[PDB]
């Protein structure tokens, strides 16, 4: 029980304490701004790095 | 053009021509249907009441009278494939096959809306107007030939999904008779639309650039000449710099995430369908899924496949970070508008997934 | 954008085309002419050597801080909720100091970044060292990539979510299989590409390319079947 | 969505060029094998990367010490003399 | 200093980031997407000359109006918040702590938790 | 299969039968029946009008009728005047709706697209090889609407 | 089985035969630096005349010999018997 | 859609328009000059004067088009007959009329 | 028909009989079932199918 | 309970014994022996008219 | 019955079973096979005549089609 | 700055180096046009903050707590290797005496054009060639208003 | 459907050749005129350019 | 995509991925139809939140038809869902993708399990009352029934029927690129 | 077809278990034995639509008329293993099994334990004897003697009659 199911539940538990129910705007700005930013990042860095 | 004019550049502008005269005409007709005035010489066999609540089924019925008169238009077509109106529109027989599976649609989502409205009348007549408009034009996407035009369309039709949202009511009959003498502050509408209004604008802004930045590259802003230039420089290695190509490629798809609202940008989706009425939920479902989704698909599969060698790196990225990120919010909702946002994003994750695989 | 394409490189077709090959020598050879400083300058091919173990650790390791400070800017250090009198104490001594902005970032960023670099030099080292002689490239790359995050997770965030580290060491090994190893999306020949040899006669080629089509002929299902009608 | 018109109304400088990859393009069946030369052109005349590049080149030889004086040039003939031709006009005289 | 090129798109990009840098105030969001639509007009203006197409070009009065619809539409919105009891400054609409409000505090309408 | 006859009242029913379900022709293809003016102006698609638009034109404004009357059967709690008025603007757009029509086969018929009193000097030769629709059409009223099967 | 099943296929190996000319030849392609560098090391030599004894393309020689055998060699090696990997590592 | 010859033929510069209807006629010369020939290569060499008006007259891309769909009809009509097609068709549908059992027991491959 | 599944082993495969080169990850569906699908995988695989099946028969009763 | 965990492992190791020592005297091992070729047992195959 | 009498395999498997297959050959692969086949046929055609003339092409020799 | 009325001074003064930057590059047509669109925008912005922001006590937000954990080193990783620069030079980059397009005159061009007017490329774009996007403008304006009608109802 | 149907083998017989010239323009940088491509690339442009 | 004595066969159809995609989203736009088609009966005021499912416990056929409508947003079989995500697994198998089907079979059960965890709600203790009630008695719209028995119909007896609109589709897509 | 009619049995058997069954924890009993089938069936439909891409034909004696690549062989066969061991069911998949057995109806548990296992059991002996697979079948072997002495062992600490029987 507690390896097949009980960690994906517990995975859940606390992946969710880290998430806002409600969104607020300025986490939806930051969320947008980052997105845009770190994709850029990662995506520059495969070309010139990775 | 300066010399002649040939009836096939605006030919099939005329049908909607025609339908958006009419609808304007019958919307502004609406405007008026309190103000009668009576004579000094004319009899009123009945006391004239001024408390009208007209329902929109008139509204709902005619605009799907004018979509069968489209398609009727539109069985009756025949003509060759080419290039209209200075090569902005592209008339194309899987453009208008795809016209056709959309106005189908619409309609059959039409006559389930009318119907519902004959049972409770909670809509009124700016939002029939509102998504007969929406109706108008959304069919003409599908003909797009260059970027401008699709850009201009998109932001016509995040207009119409704007002016649409506002036509919701605010206030309903209810039975609560405790709250008579208490206010209380609903914030829903508001956030439905700062969000709305905030993203439209960061799309708009990213596609704009988008726009400025390929036109700059190649000269030509259109789904074809783009496409071959694009291919011959993977075979002249004229432009080597990647990194351009790479941030306009990023900006796009950035764009299209945006306004799908696509993960991990999926709050706003979800606080916008958290606070709209059903039917249009159904309706933004229905134009979101049929019209932006197919359209992003087909650019990434039809309009710029030469440079799918980059768009892979991108759209795998962002469906592994969306399903990283949604599966554990996917088990806390507790409404069930957000659970229907929740499964219209799953689709459109899974759906982005499977045009992942056809690219390759 | 193409992964790891120096090592996804198929030699024989690269030579039979001749387009330059990464596999190439990159280095310089100054003759007995040159001032010292040219001679001096010309030491940088270390750099561009790959089999220096030096040079690719250093290398990983610097690929490996970068990784760890982008991390801690994107998602890292915002999501950490600072007390408040040590702001007020970091606030004022940028008030009193005029590059106190580089001295409170390189206060804030440095532990992520040499957790970063000790991280990617550990996982170059093993990689280089212990994975590269078994058979199973997708066995391999898993158990390699299972152990390495499973004992990061237990070691870097917490003991307790050792197996959510596991599976992501596991999955992130079957994405490098998947992408980083294999030219997924990423070929640099056309498909069924095939280079001739022997110096086999034109009327020979055409006869085995005719007997392989009468076998072609096998692949259909009804062809096998026999169960077409005559047209 | 080609324009080909000039800022000053006329036709943009890369009109003719545009004309003739269009007809490479319509023209062979594997045009993206076939026109490279059409492609090529049209791609230096809207970016004109060749220039730019042959620009940096003459800035590096520039910053050589090669080329002291050039010859001047005189329109009353429309000639070319060297430096060292002691011509009116010059400025050392 | 820098190429225009270079200057412009770093500005468009600075633009967009500094349009979420600064607290979370309605009429500041339309100020900075005004400012961002006329850097977008002043890029497709430097990119009209940089190529010399007549369609880059007319750009400027679509942008012009594209921009003017969308003040008038944050207008209106924020004309909008006075009825809908929030206050322009939206971090005063969410109980989240954060540390970038000096005097954010909010407490419970009620005089007496405990009775007795 | 045969056709109505151009310049009748019934020359709207050519625009209901098709040879293919292709909405548009390729660039290349030559049309089933010659080509009278392919740069045809607005003027002359005006003066291309015949009986065939005004029998169209005729069939919108009966068909129209029963249309308007659904429409107005969805109004309620509008004073007669309105209604009227309502249902007029309506038959108006089926009008109008019936004249662009006729429009678009006038300019057909000056393209060639649908049958126009016209046939080419030389029938493009098509053989069937998939037809899994004759024996279909056959023996029921598909065949009237699919030309030459 | 597998090992039970009748054998479908019979390579130089399995037929007892030397197929290291084959392996140089397909192997030549892959060292094409080191051929160039060693007709030019020839070139040279043979455009002096007499030179200094410490004067040979043998250098360039052995580098193109190791470029050309550093291929050939291990794969043969792999198809021979007894060189099976073994059970488990 | 990059190496789509039909998509490359439909486009077409600002304001260029094609005569359909001289395009056609041109064409349909040519073509007749080129049956009366009756090659398998179309040798457009054998009839100068109808080459060079369905040069001047049709566009590349109408010619590409013109020429491809040529290509193909000469190859079908090399390839099957009328009648052999049609008893084809009949006892394909008559088959699909039915059930493909497996070829259980076979004797080759 | 037969189709195929892509391979991923950046090998070199070298045929003699027609005397070419083809590498493992780049190849065709013909390819893989002529060289990497040719695999025997039965007893008497030079029997007919009906031979194959009435020598699994007796085969059992031997 | 560190056995118990611990069993998978040990029968896995138990039983790759087991398939050596089998190998070392060629009996049956633990492997998908298809000597029917894909026919299954009783099937009947009959040919159709 | 009308709905699955358009192809010998039943519905469920033609619509499963045919995954990016060629339509003309799932449903008509005779003519599929036949148009495939277009320049071998005129190969073999010549052949045939070459070796009723007493020249056999030994390279088309393989080239014996049946369907 | 948070104050409302000192961001609006900020943004009408980058207005006005905008309009600058484009008479520099030689466009004072698009310059005018922008500043005058830009100054109606500004009265519209200065008569709303006098409506919400009259006060213009701007909220207590400190900018060092999201500037140091965050923004300063996304700004940094932004501009290190953002670079969409091909083949852009500096105006200094070569003398200006190995220059000679802008002597050359196309005399016959001038006698061949009766252009007084430098609005001839933006009618025959917003006019001849994008005169879809045109209409697409004025139908998108007309939907604007009703919505704007509406949002006030 | 059956229209569709026989539409459809229509449509898949013209894309017949669209498939192979895009193969023919999928073929790698200098793998035109390789030798398993060089008959292929020589049909292709010089025989079937008849327009 | 071989070639033999420079004359080529293609066994592929490069047209059926986009026919699949638009079959998929065809199929999520149909469930999507049915799924508020009931919200439509009702009053659309007595759904709130995620337990407020149980309010779908109602006259049989309404439950019935909630709960097939359920199954088949997940995908499971036989319905039009489960259609819809066989497809696109057949199709990531023809185009050789193990890593995207690895990631589509999770999420896809993912979203089975977020689907079905809905299903714990739809428990009532007794008969609900969601209908809006018109001349003194709850009014049921028999053309809303009628498309929504459509509906239902289409999607549990649908998936014999595949074989047209899975060739309409293909049809759609052959002009895409011709 | 034989894939498409071993997924159906699922939804008679959640119809069962959401409207017959008279606990009321089994509920969760049903959401877990139904979200279990359908984990099997997806990995049963994944190797099933691997194997039909493989080779486009639908029939087991095409299918012997071709010979699939060893990874190719290996990963159907673990995917059909892992498919049917969730439904026959095997450790550590027989949580769902026990619940199941656990809270169903009693109809509907003899039903479901003396069909649906050996339903699937034949699909996974009818797949499997089709493909040749040269394969060690020592992680299958020992994953059956493992669940067996898991489900053996915990018999003793077994109070309730049905819980004895769904580990026996």
């Amino acid at each position: 029980e507690y390896l097949t199911k009980k960690t994906i539940d517990s995975f859940i538990f606390n992946n969710n304490r880290f998430n806002f129910i409600n969104l607020v705007e300025s986490k939806y700005f930051l969320q947008i701004l980052t997105l845009i930013l770190y994709l850029f990042f990662i995506t520059i860095f495969i070309l010139f790095y990775i | 053009m300066l010399l002649r004019l040939l009836v096939s550049e605006y030919i099939f502008f005329l049908p909607v021509f025609t339908n958006l005269f009419i609808y304007w005409h019958i919307f502004f007709k609406n405007n008026i249907n309190l103000v009668n005035k009576k004579n000094n010489w004319d009899k009123s066999i009945s006391v004239k009441n001024i408390i009208i609540k007209q329902n929109p089924s008139f509204i709902i019925r005619l605009n799907l009278l004018l979509n069968s008169l489209m398609v009727l238009y539109l069985i009756t077509f025949n003509g060759y494939s080419s290039t209209f109106w200075w090569s902005h529109f592209k008339l194309n027989n899987y453009s208008l096959y795809m016209y056709l599976l959309v106005i189908i649609f619409n309609n059959y989502f039409l006559y389930i809306t009318e119907k519902h409205i004959k049972i409770l009348n909670n809509y009124s007549i700016d939002y029939f107007f509102s998504i007969i408009n929406i109706t108008l034009f959304i069919p003409m996407i599908f003909l797009s030939n260059t970027l401008f035009t699709f850009f201009f369309l998109i932001e016509l039709v995040s207009c119409a999904i704007f002016y649409k949202f506002i036509v919701s009511k605010i206030s309903f009959k209810n039975s609560n008779y405790k709250d008579n003498y208490f206010s209380i502050f609903s914030k829903n509408y508001l956030n439905v639309l700062f969000y709305q209004y905030w993203s439209s604008f960061f799309s708009s802004v990213m596609i704009g650039f988008c726009i400025i930045y390929l036109f700059s590259l190649t000269g030509s802003t259109e789904w074809s000449i783009i496409n071959f230039i694009v291919a011959s420089n993977n075979q002249i290695n004229y432009y080597t710099n990647n990194i351009t190509l790479l941030f306009i490629c990023l900006t796009l798809i950035i764009g299209f995430i945006i306004k799908l609202g696509i993960a991990p940008i999926q709050l706003y989706k979800i606080e916008i369908y958290k606070g709209l009425p059903f039917l249009s939920i159904f309706f933004y479902t229905t134009f979101y899924f049929l019209i932006f989704f197919l359209f992003f698909s087909l650019l990434f599969i039809y309009y710029l496949s030469a440079l799918n060698n980059f768009f892979w790196i991108i759209l795998l990225i962002i469906s592994i970070i969306g399903i990283f990120y949604i599966i554990s919010i996917i088990f806390d909702i507790n409404l069930f508008k957000a659970f229907l946002a929740y499964s219209t994003i799953i689709n459109s994750i899974s759906f982005i997934l499977l045009i992942i695989a056809i690219i390759f | 954008m193409e992964l790891n394409s120096s090592a996804k490189e198929d030699s024989h077709y690269v030579g039979v085309l001749g387009y330059p090959s990464q596999h190439d020598p990159h280095t310089l050879h100054p003759k007995k002419h040159d001032s010292t400083f040219t001679k001096v300058y010309a030491c940088r091919d270390m750099l561009w050597d790959h089999h220096w173990e030096v040079r690719n650790t250093l290398y990983a390791g610097f690929k490996g801080a970068l990784l760890g400070v982008a991390y801690a800017s994107g998602f890292g250090l915002i999501s950490k909720t600072v007390p408040s009198i040590v702001l007020k104490k970091m606030f004022r001594f940028v008030r009193n100091n005029n590059f106190g902005h580089i001295r409170i970032m390189q206060d804030l960023l440095t532990p992520y970044a040499l957790t970063g670099f000790g991280l990617g030099s550990v996982y170059y080292l093993y990689q280089h060292n212990v994975w590269e002689n078994r058979s199973n490239k997708w066995l391999a790359e898993v158990l390699s990539n299972a152990l390495f995050f499973q004992v990061a997770t237990a070691v870097c965030v917490n003991p307790g979510f050792h197996i959510y580290g596991m599976v992501g060491g596991i999955l992130f090994g079957t994405l490098k299989y998947a992408f980083y190893n294999s030219s997924f999306f990423q070929e640099k020949e056309s498909i069924g590409s095939y280079t001739t040899f022997g110096d086999l006669s034109e009327e020979e080629r055409k006869k085995q390319e005719y007997k392989d089509y009468i076998q072609f002929l096998g692949n259909y299902h009804k062809v096998r079947n026999g169960q077409l009608v005559d047209l | 969505s080609y324009s080909g018109y000039s800022l000053n109304g006329g036709v943009h400088p890369c009109l003719p060029f545009y004309e003739r990859m269009l007809q490479c393009a319509k023209s062979e069946a594997l045009p993206i094998k076939m026109c490279t030369a059409q492609t090529e052109d049209y791609l230096e005349c809207h970016h004109r990367k060749k220039q730019y590049a042959l620009n940096y080149a003459i800035k590096k030889e520039l910053n050589n010490i090669r080329i002291v004086a050039l010859p001047r040039y005189d329109e009353e003939n429309d000639t070319f003399v060297p430096f060292s031709q002691a011509t009116a006009d010059h400025i050392f005289q | 200093m820098l190429t225009w090129i270079s200057f412009w798109s770093l500005i468009f990009w600075l633009i967009l980031i500094i349009l979420v840098l600064k607290p979370k105030n309605f009429i500041s969001i339309l100020f900075m997407s005004e400012l961002t639509w006329l850097a977008l007009y002043c890029l497709s203006l430097l990119f009209g000359a940089i190529y010399c197409d007549i369609t880059l070009l007319s750009i400027s009065f679509f942008i012009l109006g594209v921009a003017g619809l969308e003040f008038s539409f944050g207008i209106l919105i924020a004309i909008l918040y006075k009825n809908l009891n929030e206050s322009l400054n939206t971090d005063l609409n969410n109980n989240n702590n954060n540390q970038n409000i000096f005097d954010k505090n909010f407490k419970t309408p009620l005089e007496k938790i405990n009775w007795q | 299969s045969q056709t109505f006859a151009h310049d009748s009242f019934l020359g709207g029913l050519n625009l209901f039968k098709r040879r293919d379900p292709r909405f548009v022709l390729d660039q290349g293809e030559r049309p089933p029946y010659p080509i009278i003016n392919s740069n045809s102006s607005f003027v002359d698609v005006l003066s291309n009008f015949n009986k065939a638009d005004f029998g169209l034109v005729l069939f919108s404004a009966a068909i129209g009728f029963p249309l308007s009357r659904w429409v107005l059967k969805g109004l309620t709690f509008s004073s007669l005047n309105y209604r009227r008025g309502l249902f007029s603007s309506v038959y108006g757009g089926v009008i109008l709706w019936g004249l662009v029509l006729g429009f678009n086969n006038s300019y057909y018929r000056l393209n060639g697209f649908v049958d126009n009193g016209l046939v080419w000097k030389r029938k493009e030769r098509k053989l069937n090889k998939y037809d899994f629709t004759s024996e279909f059409e056959d023996n029921s009223f598909f065949k009237k609407l699919r030309i030459r099967d | 089985s597998s090992g039970d099943l009748p054998s479908a296929t019979l390579s130089m190996i399995q037929q007892g035969q030397d197929p290291k000319e084959l392996v140089l030849q397909h192997c030549k392609p892959n060292c094409l630096h080191w051929e160039q560098k060693l007709k030019r090391c020839e070139a040279k030599l043979r455009e002096l005349v007499n030179a200094d004894p410490e004067m040979s393309c043998m250098y360039p020689l052995r580098d193109w010999v190791t470029c050309v055998e550093a291929c050939v060699q291990p794969q043969i090696i792999s198809q021979l018997v007894g060189a099976q990997k073994g059970r488990i590592w | 859609m990059e190496f789509s010859n039909a998509l490359l033929s439909q486009t077409k510069l600002p304001g260029q328009q094609y005569d359909y209807k001289r395009c056609f006629q041109a064409s349909n010369t040519h073509f007749e000059c080129l049956d009366s020939i009756r090659d398998a290569y179309d040798n457009h060499h054998k009839c100068p004067q109808t080459y060079q008006a369905w040069q001047s007259s049709c566009d590349v891309g109408i010619r590409r088009y013109q020429m491809d769909n040529r290509e193909q009809q000469k190859k079908d009509q090399l390839l099957y007959s009328k009648e052999q097609l049609k008893n084809y068709n009949a006892a394909k549908n008559k088959e699909a009329y039915g059930i493909t059992a497996p070829k259980n027991l076979s004797f080759a491959f | 028909a037969f189709g195929g599944f892509r391979q991923t082993d950046n090998s070199l495969i070298i045929d003699d009989r027609r005397k070419i080169i083809l590498n493992t990850r780049s190849l065709n569906d013909f390819q893989q079932k002529i060289y990497l699908r040719n695999f025997f995988t039965n007893y008497r695989p030079d029997l007919s199918s009906y031979d194959y099946f009435a020598f699994k028969e007796k085969l059992r009763i031997g | 309970n560190v056995l118990f965990f611990c069993t998978p492992l040990f029968l896995y190791l138990i039983l790759q014994v087991e398939e050596l020592n089998s190998e070392k005297r060629g009996g049956t091992s633990n492997k998908f022996y298809h000597n029917n070729a894909g026919f299954f047992h009783f099937q009947i195959y009959d040919n159709k008219q | 019955g009308v709905w699955s009498n358009i192809h010998p395999t039943d519905k469920v498997t033609l619509s499963f079973a045919n995954i990016g297959r060629p339509f003309r050959l799932i449903y008509r692969p005779e003519i599929f096979l036949r148009d495939q086949q277009a320049k071998f046929i005129q190969l073999e055609k010549e052949h045939i005549e070459k070796s009723k003339k007493g020249e056999f092409v030994e390279t088309t020799s393989p080239l014996v089609l049946w369907n | 700055n948070n104050n409302l009325y000192y961001i609006l001074l900020y943004i009408f003064l980058e207005i006005v180096f905008f309009g600058l930057f484009l008479c520099l590059y030689q466009l004072e047509l698009f310059t005018g046009f922008l500043w005058v669109a830009e100054f109606a925008i500004v009265f519209i912005a200065v008569v709303l903050l006098f409506y919400l922001n009259i006060d213009g006590l701007h909220l207590k937000y400190n900018h060092n707590i999201n500037n140091v954990l965050y923004y300063t080193p996304s700004l940094v990783l932004f501009l290190i290797f953002f670079n969409i620069d091909y083949f852009s030079e500096l105006e200094l980059f070569l003398p200006l005496e190995l220059s000679f397009i802008d002597i050359y005159d196309d005399y016959y061009e001038g006698f061949n054009n009766s252009i007084m007017n430098d609005f001839t490329p933006l009618t025959l774009s917003y006019y001849s060639i994008n005169s879809a996007e045109f209409i697409i403008i004025g139908l998108l304006l007309l939907l604007g208003s009703v919505a704007c009608v509406n949002l006030y109802k | 459907r059956r229209m569709a149907l026989e539409q459809l083998c229509y449509n898949e017989e013209k894309l017949e050749r669209y498939q192979i010239r895009a193969k023919l323009q999928s073929l790698k940088i200098g793998e035109e005129l390789s030798d398993a491509y060089r008959e292929s690339f020589f049909e292709h442009a010089v025989q079937k350019n008849n327009i | 995509m071989s070639i033999f004595s420079n004359i080529w066969i293609n066994n592929d159809l490069n047209s059926y991925g986009l026919s699949i995609l638009l079959l998929n989203i065809i199929n999520y736009l149909i469930v999507f139809m049915l799924i508020l088609s009931v919200i439509l009966l009702t009053n659309l005021s007595k759904f709130k939140s995620l337990n407020q499912f149980k309010e779908f416990n109602s006259y049989n056929f309404i439950l019935y038809s909630l709960i097939f409508s359920l199954l088949s947003m997940a995908g499971i079989p036989p319905l039009l869902g489960f259609t819809g995500k066989f497809l696109a697994i057949l199709y990531s198998s023809f185009k050789s993708q193990y890593l995207l089907i690895l990631f589509m079979t999770i999420l896809n059960i993912f979203g089975m399990y977020f689907y079905i965890q809905n299903l714990r709600f739809v428990v009532k203790k007794n008969k609900s009352s969601i209908l809006n009630y018109k001349n003194y008695y709850v009014n049921i719209n028999y053309s809303i029934t009628l498309n929504i028995i459509l509906l239902n119909f289409f999607n549990f007896f649908g998936i014999l029927f595949l074989s047209d609109l899975i060739i309409i589709l293909n049809y759609i897509s052959s002009y895409i690129y011709i | 077809l034989f894939f498409m009619c071993y997924e159906l049995l699922l939804i008679p058997s959640f119809l069962i278990v959401y409207f017959v069954s008279p606990s009321r924890r089994a509920i969760q009993a049903s959401l877990y034995f139904v979200i279990w089938t359908q984990l099997g069936s997806l990995l049963v439909l994944i190797a099933i639509s691997y194997i039909i891409s493989i080779t486009n034909t639908y029939e087991f004696n095409d299918l012997k008329y071709f010979n699939f690549t060893n990874s190719e062989s290996t990963i159907i066969i673990f995917l059909i293993f892992l498919g049917f061991g969730f439904k026959a069911p095997i450790w550590p998949f027989h949580y769902w099994l026990t619940k199941t057995h656990v809270e169903a109806p009693s109809g509907f548990s003899i039903y479901l334990s003396g069909f649906l296992v050996k339903t699937a059991l034949y699909g996974f002996y009818k797949f499997n004897t089709s493909i040749f697979i040269d394969i060690d079948s020592s992680i299958f072997i020992a994953i059956c003697i493992m669940g067996v002495v898991d489900s053996s062992l915990k018999m003793w600490g077994q109070t309730d009659l049905k819980k004895l029987v769904a580990y026996g």
